[PDB]
């Protein structure tokens, strides 16, 4: 009864994921990761410390975000001691963060949280957002009690007024408050405040929150943007760049001003435009064109081939694993269908078949 | 309630927790024609009901007028208002059958 | 071996009837095989109370072990000595896994407990007179150690 009950679980996975849409998701992405040193992350409840797993895996966070969105800028905001404290601003150069993130590895956490002043200097650094740069930030929590120097729903209103979209991502259970947070930030929906069970399902969490959201049709940007890309010189002396004026062998040309960088996907410091390249773009076509789920048949019917389609191996009998992408009626391994699903953005069975 | 009865003969009567039945015919000299009591068939458990006879050190807790101001006792039931006060998210309400008692054992837990 | 290890469990039990060791045996069939051995001296008689303790010896090696297993509330005679102890005193569990080695029938079985130092193994043996409510001493090759235990 292990399969079964492992296939009844994926048919729930299944019934959850069945929503495959082609929506318009969030790639201009202005992001600000707000975090609390406070006493209660201090338990040992987590091993060794839930600060030390908040640590590992906000660094984990970091780098997938600025893999998976590499022109987005995210910022942090740490909570210590009644008041917060801003380490990380937005930035494409994730090394920065790295490094904040590691001097609060080194420092101890301790404190109580003031989420209104967090809010508060959040919105002041979200203040010279554009409106195509989408404003977001998570949310972590691992106390009960937030005393405030200020009343919390004007400043909720006003973030709203500010078209502000929010996970939050509490450690114990449900607040009343956050799920309000959530319901009025993201209008009405509650999917945004979620609590964790253990390390993997907070894992997955981490997972799942550095994809982008879908937006709605209400909160209409539709304009464009003026982007160029730079052109890399493999140069042959030690030359300044423009930002911290030091001595590189090579690097870039300004698309405009022909100034030199350390570093894309970053705006010029110059003439001030977007420099990036075919790899931060390319990077989320299989956002804007997503990969349906394949058809697992069942072991009753006969089966065209019964080696699989793709890594070429042999489909076991009491079920079968041989799962068919609809748009290529070819039947795939479990194994390969999961990793095309997961890495993969092309199905060779539907370049094998012909259109 | 008797020129109620005698006034009024569709006189319908219910509750939330009325249990059991029997009796209020008893205290009240009545009879219905039919009467029955309502379990939800809900989907899965979620009001959870639990008797705790001890404290985490396993000491039989009561709240007797005589043993009312028994100090261990008292410091086994601080022992779970501390448990409860690290844990509770949003709200918890907590119930004695004499205010008097309340008001001592409070003004004992303050000092 | 296990099989060789069977006795004549609660067949043969002394009574100590106020100073006087009656040594019973739940049936006549023990006796005629304890009158085979000849170094003594339901049916009782006449054995030196001091030779008692050589005896338990003796039938050890003929394979007949009494058993002590204090019948305290079959035994009115003693008097009880009903004393109780506060409720803010903690049993650890390997301690209420000792209480429950000689109380497998609620009869007193004797013998032998040891435990590490610290583990509050005066705790334990006030929890069991507490439990036992009879006449009761207590005996130590000391003084200064005795008089702490007594306080
Ligand atoms: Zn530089
Ligand atoms: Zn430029
Ligand atoms: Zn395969
Ligand atoms: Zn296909």
């Amino acid at each position: 009864a292990s399969l079964v009950a492992s296939i009844v679980e994926a048919r729930k996975k299944r019934t959850a994921k069945k929503n495959i849409t082609p929506y318009q998701r969030g790639i201009i992405r202005s992001l600000i990761l707000t975090l609390d040193c406070s006493e209660a992350m201090l338990e040992k409840d987590l091993r060794p410390n839930r600060h030390a797993m908040i640590i590992q895996y906000a660094i984990d966070f970091v780098h997938e975000f600025f893999d998976q969105n590499p022109i987005s800028q995210m910022g942090i905001i740490i909570m210590r001691n009644g008041l917060a404290q801003l380490v990380s601003q937005v930035s494409g150069n994730p090394q920065d963060h790295i490094d904040a993130l590691k001097s609060i590895r080194k420092q101890e956490p301790k404190g109580n949280p003031s989420l209104q002043n967090a809010l508060e200097m959040a919105r002041g650094l979200l203040l010279p957002v554009p409106a195509h740069c989408t404003r977001e930030v998570l949310i972590v929590f691992g106390s009960l009690s937030t005393t405030d120097p200020g009343d919390i729903h004007q400043t909720i209103d006003s973030l709203v007024s500010e078209k502000i979209r929010v996970k939050v991502l509490g450690l114990s259970a449900q607040v009343a408050i956050c799920k309000e947070l959530c319901k009025a930030t993201n209008y009405g929906d509650e999917s945004f405040y979620k609590i964790l069970l253990d390390e993997t399902h907070l894992k997955e969490l981490f997972n799942e929150a550095v994809t982008p959201l879908p937006v709605n049709k209400i909160n209409k940007g539709f304009t464009l943007v003026k982007m160029g890309f730079p052109t890399r010189i493999f140069e042959d002396t030690p030359t300044f760049c423009s930002c911290h004026s030091k001595l590189v062998y090579g690097g870039y040309f300004c698309p405009n001003c022909h100034s030199k960088v350390c570093s894309l996907p970053t705006v010029c410091p110059c003439c001030d435009l977007m420099l990036i390249l075919s790899t931060h773009l390319a990077r989320s076509y299989h956002h804007l064109m997503p990969l349906k789920t394949f058809a697992e048949v069942p072991t009753t019917e006969k089966f065209r081939s019964e080696d699989c389609f793709s890594c070429q191996s042999r489909f076991p009998i009491l079920t079968s694993s041989r799962y068919r992408c609809e748009d290529c009626k070819q039947e795939f391994c479990v194994d390969c269908d999961v990793f095309i699903h997961e890495i993969l953005h092309n199905c060779p069975g539907c370049e094998s078949k012909p259109v | 309630i008797k020129p109620v009865f005698e006034r009024f003969s569709s006189v319908i009567i219910t509750s939330g927790t009325i249990s059991p039945l029997d009796m209020y015919p008893r205290m009240l000299n009545f009879k219905t024609v039919l009467q029955k009591s309502y379990a939800m068939t809900l989907a899965k458990k979620s009001f959870l009901p639990m008797i705790i006879t001890k404290g985490s050190d396993q000491v039989a807790i009561s709240s007797r007028f005589e043993i009312r101001n028994d100090p261990s006792i008292v410091r086994n039931y601080g022992s779970m208002l501390v448990e409860f006060a690290k844990i509770t998210p949003d709200g918890m309400v907590v119930f004695f059958p004499s205010y008097l008692y309340m008001e001592s054992i409070v003004s004992m837990w303050q000092t | 071996f296990i099989k060789g290890a069977t006795i004549s469990y609660g067949k043969v039990k002394l009574v100590i009837k106020h100073n006087r060791y009656f040594v019973e045996t739940t049936q006549a069939d023990i006796l005629q095989m304890l009158l085979n051995d000849s170094v003594i001296g339901v049916h009782s008689f006449e054995i030196a109370n001091e030779s008692v303790e050589v005896v338990k010896k003796r039938c050890q090696e003929i394979d007949y072990p009494v058993l002590e297993e204090y019948d305290f509330r079959n035994d009115h005679r003693n008097p009880d000595l009903d004393i109780d102890l506060k409720p803010s005193t903690q049993i650890r569990p390997y301690q209420e896994k000792s209480l429950s080695k000689m109380f497998g029938n609620g009869r007193a079985r004797s013998g032998i407990i040891v435990l590490p130092c610290g583990a509050g193994k005066t705790l334990v043996g006030i929890t069991a007179a507490c439990t036992i409510k009879k006449s009761v001493i207590v005996l130590c090759t000391s003084s200064v150690s005795v008089m702490q235990w007594r306080q």
